[PDB]
């Protein structure tokens, strides 16, 4: 019942993924091995919406991992909970993007899509009443960003209607690994405008923000940004798998926040999120959690919302507590930045509850808001990407692959009026 | 023999429901297996049940309600409750997914298939009794589910049954502090429906009644357990009559006849007077004069408007406990007289009372004080209009602006529904304001 098909590619993707299914596993109790080891039969009730079930009662994760760099299977069997998944569902090639978008999208992603569609479709089938897929990845790197986007457009094309869920990792000008990201970012936001249901972004120099002020972690490494990530992802499709007393599955946040269907980027947060050393002395309570998660560095994204202005926005709070404590706290924030939030919308709010909290925690939010200020993280690649395609920089590596200028034209169009659609309902007024 | 179906919509809807059934069985005294104990053996309290339960002949009543839902979540929670074997399990219908908060959703794509077998399981609990009074409906005008299952469930529930009743208990969007941003179309498509379908919509707003908690039960972190109960006792005192004993009975279809004076305007407030701390009773006379002034106070109300900007157009007081008739004419003549209550002028006698000697019980684990005498007022009046011109403002924004029409335009709805509810609460509200007037 509203099953879930976690879908994986790419060396981010499968550091995301790997992480993820450690955590949700930590939440359902299930060892690495396969079987069950939690004590609250709770944990079972919404099993299936994660994991197939699979002979002698071992738990397979519904996932599905693929990636052009062969070694990634290295990798995610390397740690733990890698024993988990099925290899039949890896997939992978071996020549590998480096970095390129068409070559993950056109000269071998093409080669891979039929597999990994194959598999995907039998996933799917296999499941009766299937929400959709959550699938994550990095635009950044060449194999991550174009197979997913491929394969995005593709599974659209094929289920439609279902949910289309992508957490997208977009590289910042900041951190900059390297030097093609402008156009594997505009390459594949193009196309995510036109295929996916919606999105959240992610950037990495965002999380190093949150765990240097809010966490303080002298060494943090991908690790730490993965569990951050995994922590976020779980947090939204909590209500799917607990009962709580509010539900809000992932079709309820997508038509509470969706009011256009260009506009499907939010950024997400974590609430309870604190040091160490000050753990012992902010105490846990609901409007503490909203003054956390409605913080602008708390959120995943580099863009600053203060500059922006909510369109709409969501959170959902698990564990148990008093609804009026929450609606009363979404009220107030409401009433108290007035400037912060369009006016046209009545109430630009949408508060979840789910008494289930996560393992070793007593309340927790997973704050989810459309802004604007989205539009200024788009704004920085947008410009990127104008600078280092004037001079035709790079320019050969993807001409040669049958990619034409026509293509980055449309897609550097695309993306700017996607901009300026959000800078519009920005500015617009009631 | 009084019969009741209840039928409940929604995770609010359900919710209520686990409530008012926990309180019922508590009432009758039926153990969660659905065995009524027999007590002393002098003589067996039958009647008394029969109104909501029925039995099934070997000594089990199971409950004559039907609960909906698009999410088998809640309705999982209710079969895993102390209530499991307590249910006829095909009354607790379930689907595979909701509509999330889009009423069209439900109201096409999803719910046209689980209306079948609802239909179905009330035909069937129709046909099992006999001298049906009417149906009550509970559900969230909100949430996409409730909003949209409950308008097509009315609609069919107005063509295939005769003039018995419809009951409806909205918990409509709270004015100030919403849940969902969605909130203003589903309810007022759902209000447009409902308008023409229902008999009776008495309105709940969640921001009222925590208002009321905090106020009165000094209860500061109130959860939707405590509203639920609330509205439990409520519905409790509306059916008091149809099960015990009074020196006046008011059953369900009296009320379609006094309250409602046109059938457009069938909207109407409600509120229970004394609700006060197992702890703070201790310091309250409770006189029905006290019961009969605070029910009209507009802090009271369980929905959110003011009536002193409105007119009382009529009111139902039903009083359950030590209640005697000398007193309660004297408090509604008491009433009457006050100036910040005003009638209007076409309805000179603008009461509907009722008596039953059933003191109302008290649930264990809710915070209510034991008490001899209560009441409860369901009154029609003026100040409806202004929330209903409130969710008019919201809802007109948000179309002006077409913020989220496409949603709802890819569940087949024709978007002229839109316009179309739209211009019938523009209708309403000046209906409203027509008869708030007096003659000439
Ligand atoms: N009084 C009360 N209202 C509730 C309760 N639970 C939910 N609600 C109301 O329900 C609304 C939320 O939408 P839902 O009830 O979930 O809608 P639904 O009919 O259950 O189905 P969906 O639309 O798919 O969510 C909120 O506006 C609440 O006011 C409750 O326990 N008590
Ligand atoms: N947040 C986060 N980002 C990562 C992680 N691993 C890699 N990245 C980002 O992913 C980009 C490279 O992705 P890449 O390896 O090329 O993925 P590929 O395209 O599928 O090969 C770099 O910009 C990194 O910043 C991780 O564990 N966490
Ligand atoms: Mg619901």
């Amino acid at each position: 019942m509203r099953e879930i098909v976690h879908i994986q590619g790419g060396q981010c993707g499968n550091q995301i993924g790997a992480k993820f299914w450690e955590v949700i596993s930590d939440e359902h109790g299930i060892d690495p091995t396969g079987t069950y080891h939690g004590d609250s039969d709770l944990q079972l009730e919404r099993i299936n919406v994660y994991y197939n079930e699979a002979t002698g009662g071992r738990y397979v994760p519904r996932a599905i991992l693929m990636d052009l760099e062969p070694g990634t299977m290295d990798s995610v069997r390397a740690g733990p909970f890698g024993q988990l998944f099925r290899p039949d569902n890896f997939v992978f090639g071996q020549t590998g993007a480096g970095n390129n978008w068409a070559k993950g999208h056109y000269t071998e992603g093409a080669e891979l899509i039929d597999s990994v569609l194959d598999v995907v479709r039998k996933e799917a089938e296999g499941c009766d009443c299937l929400q959709g897929f959550q699938i994550t990845h990095s635009l950044g790197g060449g194999t991550g960003s174009g197979m997913g986007t491929l394969l995005i457009s593709k599974v659209r094309e094929e289920y439609p209607d279902r949910i289309m869920e992508t957490f997208s990792v977009v590289p910042s000008p900041k951190v900059s690994d390297t030097v093609v990201e402008p156009y594997n970012a505009t390459l594949s936001v193009h196309q995510l405008v036109e295929n996916a249901d919606e999105c959240m972004v992610i950037d990495n120099e965002a999380l190093y923000d949150i765990c240097f002020r809010t966490l303080k972690l002298t060494t943090p490494t991908y690790g730490d940004l993965n569990h951050l990530v995994s922590a976020a992802m779980s947090g939204v499709t909590c209500c799917l798998r607990f009962p709580g007393q509010l539900n809000s599955d992932l079709r309820k946040l997508a038509v509470n926040l969706i009011p256009f269907p260009r506009l499907h980027f939010f950024m997400i947060g974590f609430a309870p999120l604190t040091s160490r050393g000050s753990q012992q002395y902010r105490a846990l309570t609901v409007p503490e959690l909203t003054q956390q998660m409605f913080d602008a560095k708390n959120m995943m994204c580099a863009a600053d919302p203060r500059h922006g202005r909510y369109l709409t926005a969501s959170a959902l709070f698990r564990g148990r507590m008093s609804t009026k404590e929450v609606d009363e706290q979404m009220l107030n924030v409401q009433n108290k930045n007035s400037s912060y939030f369009v006016e046209w919308i009545p109430n630009n709010i949408k508060s979840s509850i789910c008494d289930i909290p996560p393992k070793g925690l007593k309340m927790a939010v997973t704050f989810v808001g459309n802004s604007t200020a989205i539009q200024e993280m788009f704004k920085r690649v947008a410009e990127q990407f104008t600078a280092m395609f004037r001079r035709k920089a790079f320019l050969h590596w993807y001409t040669g692959e049958g990619m034409d200028e026509m293509e980055f034209t449309e897609a550097e169009s695309n993306m700017n009026d996607l901009v300026s659609e959000y800078q519009q309902y920005q500015d617009a007024t009631a | 023999m009084r019969e009741v179906i209840s039928i409940h919509v929604g995770q609010g809807g359900i919710q209520v429901g686990n409530a008012c059934w926990e309180l019922f069985c508590l009432e009758h005294g039926i153990q969660p297996d659905g065995q009524m104990p027999s007590d002393k053996t002098i003589g067996g309290g039958d009647d008394a049940f029969n109104t909501f339960f029925s039995e099934t002949g070997a000594g089990k009543h199971v409950p004559r309600a039907v609960f909906l839902d698009l999410e088998p979540t809640v309705i999982d929670e209710v079969r895993t409750g102390t209530y499991r074997q307590l249910f006829h399990p095909e009354q607790l219908i379930s689907g595979k997914e909701d509509a999330a908060n889009n009423f069209a959703r439900g109201h096409y794509t999803i719910g046209k298939e689980i209306v079948d077998l609802c239909l179905d399981r009330i035909r069937k609990l129709a046909d099992n009794c006999t001298g049906l009074q009417g149906f009550l409906v509970f559900n969230s005008v909100g949430g996409g589910t409730g909003s949209g299952l409950g308008s097509l469930l009315l609609e069919r529930l107005s063509v295939d049954y005769g003039k018995k009743s419809k009951l409806g208990f909205t918990i409509y969007p709270s004015p100030q502090v919403s849940t969902a941003v969605v909130e203003p179309y589903n309810s007022i498509l759902s209000t447009h429906s409902l308008l023409e379908h229902t008999d009776v919509a008495v309105m709940l707003d969640n921001e009222a009644i925590y208002d009321i908690c905090r106020r009165n039960l000094d209860i500061e972190r109130p959860t939707y357990t405590n509203l639920n109960r609330l509205i439990a006792q409520v519905i409790s005192s509306l059916t008091a009559s149809l099960r015990f004993d009074g020196a006046l009975n008011v059953d369900i279809t009296e009320f379609q006849t006094n309250l409602v004076p046109y059938p457009r305007i069938h909207f109407m407030l409600s509120s229970y007077a004394p609700i006060i701390s197992a702890e703070k009773a201790y310091h309250e006379q409770l006189s029905v004069a006290e019961i009969t002034n605070s029910a009209f106070e507009p802090a009271n109300m369980m929905a959110k408007c003011d009536p002193r900007h409105g007119k009382y157009m009529a009111c139902s007081m039903m009083y359950r406990g030590d209640v005697v008739p000398k007193d309660v004419n004297a408090s509604i003549a008491t009433i009457k007289t006050k100036r910040t209550i005003q009638f209007v002028d076409w309805c000179p006698t603008g009461f509907k009372v009722g008596i039953n000697y059933q003191p109302p019980t008290v649930v264990p684990g809710g915070d209510l004080a034991k008490v001899m005498r209560a009441v409860c007022m369901i009154s029609n009046s003026t100040a409806i209009a202004e929330v209903f011109s409130r969710l008019d403002h919201k809802f007109d924004l948000m179309y002006a602006k077409r913020a989220f029409v496409h949603w709802y335009v890819g569940e087949g709805m024709e978007e002229g529904e839109f316009s179309e509810a739209r211009e019938d609460l523009a209708a309403l509200e000046k209906d409203y304001e027509e008869v708030g007037i007096e003659t000439a």
